């Protein structure tokens, strides 16, 4: 039953929920835009809040 | 016997059909997109600390909830625990076996584990009455090197193996309560999510498997690589992850999307990916190389925007703190720098 | 702020009696060495110990603490799990020369050793563990090593060879054309850096820990002259 | 001597201030080259840099113009100064060859036979007795020019010269020799075995460096010796003065050289990048 | 994902000719030393030859020495192994095996028993 098991399992993943990359690109950009405020390799901070 | 063959030809078609799903849900690359969005320019990065105290190779690290105490795993039986900030030692934990090849820190801030190619993923104590430091568990249920581990709770600690199966532990009594199957070859690195309700896991049979940690079964599979997966973390998010293989090419994934995104290569790199990190809002992917030197990759763009350096050898561990505030990374040259 | 002093202060003691016992525990580690060994099934790997996932073995030879130890417990994959042994002094590599079949397989072993990004810099010592069984078969005649090595047909003796007393001539060349055979992959690649000491043992030998020590003192040796600029 | 004695007096003391502040700044800053080794070669870099540094330029001065701008005292301290730091470079020297013969001669058993503070015990014990028999003099020509007439002798008596050519140059002339000979036979062995073991199917090098080693020392400290020694036991018709300041300028030249003649290696030459 | 799909023979009298071809797509076939590994029945896997990224370097196995001509096409994506004169002893299945990594001269863990990137193999079986 490897083969049996095989393909229910790949039946299981063809039924996931699945939406247009072009939405999904949109929705991973926001959250990088959203929190770019408190990013300080991004952003860098003034060197008195550094703690390094 | 024959009934394989008319599984197999329908499992065929079923997968095609997958692929068609995919086309028709692939409206365009994420690159054109995102051509509008300013560039994160040349990041400045130096050596803000190091940390020498190790005798031989490091070979992994995780920084501690608190985004100050780090913990360093190097093969010689030694499991330190530094304090960032004052460069301190706070205690250096003598190992049983030498050869040790993950290491974790607990979100509690109290246990630390580790543990590889003796098969058993011991797990340490630090804060005890008796003013030592002792072992509380010993999980022995592994066949096949351990190669990371990464906690959940103080008593779900989530172990990956190089017996093609993830493992859900429980510190309490030690027994599995839960054993994921389905991969073909070793797996190398797992991360958790954020939420930790699911985790992925990166095995060397070039495809990338989205685990359950209480269903305990198989959920989506991402196979769109070239040869083994040395490394894997979450989008912080926690709806996205990018992964790094040994062909020197880092691709990122979205889990609702069911594609691969972004082809990190550069026409240059021949030597494959060790590591994979993102920051705290996730633009900047810090993968490190094969090539002694580490890198800063935009992770909206896949133009490279700085370059690290300053190790003699290979780099194999390259951990970002809680908070985001600093990088730390371990090569085999026994030197842990720590860069802001 | 008195509070705050006596914390940071804690830690450099704290500091202080730690970087003591690691300073402590750096000249012992200096002074072991570490050898990993790997084979055949029935190479007989095992047999050359006389003294889990990997079984330890320290001898003390001459004073000098040594550290084999075998890895037993992993599977058959080992170009992931093979990486973390490139700062072992040598790679004892031991294989069995009686089944000829069961060659071809083994050669390709060392040879994708020998060609390895971080193994390049490591010597292998190589050991032959059957000669007993080797000299039976070819004396027996009932097996050719000309039908698995077509290239034994056209193959002399070497002018260099020191075949034991009381022995045939035709096992003196079974016994060094397998090592030739292994020394050819070992030369074609060697930059210098990392090198071969092959050797025959039966089951039987006594010595089999002091061609270790005579040989990782040449390694080590080797690599000294090398990075004085003076090889 | 004054048309070519500016730039050789430049390119003299420059040169080795420079030499070995680098030297020194990429040991002691770069914790790769923090071997159990290169304890001898940060002494060796002291010394060099005392003697180019505050020994060179008085010397140059007295050589160019026969009359000394300080007192007694003054050259007195020089004297003792340049002889101190001149045997402690001789003495590390001598260590530095101890420490590659018992490297290549007990490749196992030298991790475990000289460690970090043995080294350190071995360089302090060296600097003190180049101290020990340079502060001779204080305690204890015919005293013609040592009652301050505008000059100062170095000019001593013969117990003294043979004490000092014995511990600071033979001795350490006789150890070089010898273990670098040792070294050198079992290099020529270790290449022939290597050679005949890798060409069986159908350069020197530890001559240059060994070579180069014993030359540039031995061609720069052997005449000035061999004229002290000369002077002591004869007198002063034998050799005249200047001849053995022109043999001491050698000296501080091969003082000069030696930053450049043990730190060869790629790791320093890596190092050096980074810092420059 | 990768693939290494094989289309060969059957049924060969002794001494008779066969051509292996192996299509492969889903990976740069440019930068990988692909191998051929066969399994006699009740027999482990052996390895039979490898070939180089560019078709340079090849290597035979002792006793498939001298028979076999193993050659790639980098440029349709392809391997091939053209066989003659067949003797009783190659009776097995043969896999067109890729390598774990690219721009590797050596070629490590090919023969495993549980391997990844291995095609589902063919069968050449040789009577009367
Ligand atoms: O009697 C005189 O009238 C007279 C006049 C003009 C010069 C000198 C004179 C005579 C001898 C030496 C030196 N300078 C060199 C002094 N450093 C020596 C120092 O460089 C060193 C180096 C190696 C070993 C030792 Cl012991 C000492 C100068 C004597």
């Amino acid at each position: 039953a490897q083969a049996r098991k095989l393909v229910e399992q790949l039946k299981m993943e063809a039924n996931i929920d699945r939406i247009k990359v072009s939405k999904a690109a949109a929705d991973l950009m926001a959250y990088c835009e959203a929190h770019a405020k408190e990013d300080p390799l991004l952003t860098p901070v003034p060197a008195s809040e550094n703690p390094f | 016997q024959s009934e394989l063959d008319q599984l197999r030809q329908e499992a065929e078609q079923l997968k095609n059909q997958i692929r068609d799903a995919r086309k028709a849900c692939a409206d365009a690359t994420l690159s054109q997109i995102t051509n509008n969005i300013d560039p994160v320019g040349r990041i400045q990065m130096r050596t803000r600390r190091t940390l020498r105290g190790h005798l031989a190779k490091i070979y992994a690290m995780h920084w501690g909830t608190d985004s100050r105490l780090l913990v360093s795993a190097s093969q010689d039986g030694k499991l330190i625990i530094w304090d960032s900030y004052t460069t301190n030692k706070v205690h250096a934990i003598p190992l049983r076996s030498s050869w040790v090849m993950t290491c974790a820190y607990a979100p509690s801030g109290n246990y630390v584990a580790c543990g590889g190619l003796d098969n058993i993923c011991s797990i340490y104590n630090l804060k005890t009455r008796e003013g030592n430091v002792r072992v509380s568990r010993e999980l022995a249920g592994h066949t096949g090197y351990l190669s990371c581990c990464r906690f959940l709770d103080d008593n779900q600690i989530v172990t990956s193996s190089g017996d093609t199966t993830c493992a859900l532990w429980d510190i309490e009594t030690g027994q599995q309560t839960t054993t994921f199957t389905g991969h073909t070859g070793d797996v190398m690195s797992l991360s958790l999510a954020p939420d930790t309700r699911l985790f992925v896991s990166g095995a060397c049979d070039a495809s990338a498997k989205l685990w359950d940690v209480r269903e305990g079964m198989c959920r989506q599979t991402f196979t769109g690589h070239e040869s083994d997966i040395n490394a894997i973390c979450f989008f912080p998010n926690g709806n996205a992850f990018a992964t790094g293989s040994d062909d020197a090419t880092c691709r990122l994934f979205d889990l609702r999307a069911d594609q691969e995104l972004m082809t990190y290569s550069h026409d240059n790199i021949i030597c494959g990916i060790t590591s994979v990190s993102f920051s705290k809002s996730g633009r900047l992917l810090l993968a490190g190389y094969d090539d002694f030197n580490c890198n800063v990759w935009d992770a909206l763009k896949a133009d490279r925007a700085g370059v690290l350096a300053g190790h003699d050898n290979r780099v194999s561990c390259l951990g970002v703190t809680d908070d985001g505030m600093a990088v730390a990374t371990g090569s085999w040259d026994s030197f842990l720098k720590i860069w802001n | 702020t008195e509070d705050q002093r006596n914390e940071e202060k804690a830690q450099r003691e704290a500091n202080k009696k730690i970087e003591k016992q690691l300073q402590k525990d750096k000249q012992v580690y200096r002074a072991t060495h570490r050898l990993l060994l790997l084979g055949a099934d029935n190479s007989g790997k095992s047999t050359i110990v006389k003294q889990s996932g990997i079984f330890e073995t320290k001898f003390q030879v001459d004073k000098v603490n040594f550290h084999m130890f075998d890895v037993g417990g992993q599977r058959d994959e080992r170009r992931k799990w093979i990486q973390c042994f490139n700062d072992v002094t040598a790679i004892i590599f031991v294989v069995d020369s009686s089944d000829y079949n069961r060659l071809q397989e083994a050669l390709n072993l060392f040879k994708s050793i020998w060609n390895n990004r971080w193994l390049r810099t490591i010597s292998v010592i190589l050991f032959l563990n059957k000669q007993d069984l080797l000299a039976e078969k070819v004396l027996a005649g009932k097996s050719k090593i000309e039908d698995y090595f077509p290239e034994f047909a056209r193959y002399t003796t070497p002018e260099d060879a020191t075949p034991e007393p009381g022995e045939d001539p035709r096992v003196t060349r079974a016994k060094y054309f397998i090592r030739d055979e292994f020394l050819r992959i070992s030369t074609a690649s060697g930059d210098g850096r990392h090198y071969c000491y092959p050797h025959f043992t039966c089951a039987v030998d006594t010595e089999n820990a002091r061609r270790i020590f005579n040989d990782c003192r040449d390694i080590i040796q080797r690599m000294h002259l090398r990075q004085y600029e003076l090889l | 001597a004054v048309a070519l004695a500016g730039a050789l007096l430049a390119l003299e003391v420059l040169a080795t201030v420079g030499g070995n502040l680098l030297v020194i700044v990429a040991i002691a800053r770069t914790p790769r080259l923090q071997t159990m080794t290169n304890v001898f070669v940060t002494s060796l870099a002291t010394a060099d840099l005392v003697v180019g540094l505050l020994v060179v330029p008085p010397g140059a001065t007295l050589a160019l113009t026969g009359r000394w701008p300080l007192g007694a005292t003054g050259c007195e301290l020089w004297t003792s100064v340049d002889v101190l730091c001149v045997t402690a470079s001789i003495e590390t020297l001598c260590a530095l060859a101890v420490d590659r013969y018992l490297a290549v001669t007990n490749p196992l058993r030298y991790g475990a036979l000289v460690t970090k503070r043995r080294a350190r015990a071995a360089v302090v014990l060296v600097w003190v007795v180049s101290a020990a028999v340079s502060f001779a003099p204080i305690m204890s020509e015919a005293q013609r020019c040592h009652s301050n007439p505008h000059c100062c002798a170095f000019a001593s008596n013969i117990p003294y010269a043979l004490l000092s050519s014995s511990v600071s140059f033979y001795l350490p002339l006789l150890v070089m020799l010898f273990v670098y000979a040792r070294v050198f036979l079992v290099a020529t062995r270790q290449l022939r075995l290597l050679r005949r073991e890798l060409g069986r199917f159908p350069e020197h090098r530890a001559l240059r460096t060994l070579g180069l080693i014993v030359g540039t020392f031995t061609l720069c400290w052997l005449p000035f010796f061999v004229a002290n020694v000369m002077r002591a036991l004869g007198g002063p018709s034998l050799v005249p003065s200047p001849a053995l300041l022109a043999l001491n300028w050698l000296g501080y030249a091969n003082s000069a050289f030696n930053p450049l003649i043990y730190c060869r290696s790629p790791d320093f030459r890596s190092a050096f990048r980074r810092l420059l | 994902q990768v693939q290494l799909q094989e289309s060969g023979g059957g049924l060969v009298q002794p001494g008779g000719s066969l051509r292996l071809s192996c299509a492969a797509s889903g990976f740069t076939f440019s930068n990988y030393k692909m191998n051929w590994v066969r399994q006699a029945p009740g027999k482990g896997l052996e390895w039979v030859s490898d070939i180089s990224q560019s078709g340079a370097s090849i290597s035979y196995t002792g006793s498939v020495k001298g028979r076999f001509t193993i050659s790639r096409d980098n440029a349709k994506n392809t391997l091939y192994l053209q066989m003659n004169s067949l003797k009783p002893e190659d009776t097995a299945v043969y896999y067109c095996a890729r390598c774990p990594a690219p721009f590797t001269r050596d070629c490590f863990d090919v023969t495993s028993t549980t391997y990844a990137y291995r095609g589902q193999g063919t069968q050449v079986t040789v009577s009367s």
